[PDB]
């Protein structure tokens, strides 16, 4: 019946055979999860004297 | 193509009247589902395609059913290379002057 | 020095740690290798009898 049994799971595609498989079986976000700086509450509270 | 892993595959395509179609969904002229379904694949006996032809009839319905196959051709990419050191005295003081 | 291994064989890459991998390991061509129509005596030499 040609289906497209799960191929990431492990069953291969039904059109495909011996060593074939998919290929495409996940689409990517190309937009990573980025953590961002944790903010100073004392740093600001310092100023500089030059050596 | 950079950042891509290392490997190019490709896609074979495999007709239908072929011994490489391995399928199965396959069911002859009787209705009856065989453990083929390239038809008579690629033998070229009379008798094999006489007894393999997609015959029907009048009121026929779910009676002959073929079947594809598809295939992969993988390829790789590897690395070489050597190298050679020299000394700085075995360059200015030596016989030939052009051995770099 | 973190260095990328050898995903496709299984090796993860360094900074791939914990449950992740790689997600583009290889290149699709997309060009498919297909056979044309074998070469047919026989049919041409015809006549035709309209029924």
């Amino acid at each position: 019946m040609l289906n497209y049994n799960a191929p990431i799971d492990g069953q291969k595609s039904s059109i495909d055979g011996a060593g074939s498989d998919q290929m495409n079986t996940f689409y990517w976000l190309k937009k990573a999860i980025i953590q961002a700086r944790k903010d100073q509450y004392f740093m600001p509270l310092a100023s500089v004297t030059n050596m | 193509p950079k950042n891509m892993g290392k490997t190019i595959k490709v896609y074979e395509y495999v007709p239908l009247l072929d011994d490489r179609n391995i399928n199965d969904q396959g069911i002859d002229a009787n209705g009856a589902h065989i453990v083929n379904g390239n038809l008579y694949g690629s033998s070229k006996d009379i008798g094999t395609i006489t007894s393999k032809l997609p015959l029907l009839t009048e009121n026929g319905g779910r009676v002959n059913r073929v079947g594809f196959t598809r295939l992969s051709r993988e390829g790789s990419i590897h690395k070489f290379g050597f190298f050679y050191e020299f000394t700085q005295e075995s360059l200015d003081f030596d016989s030939d002057d052009q051995l770099k």
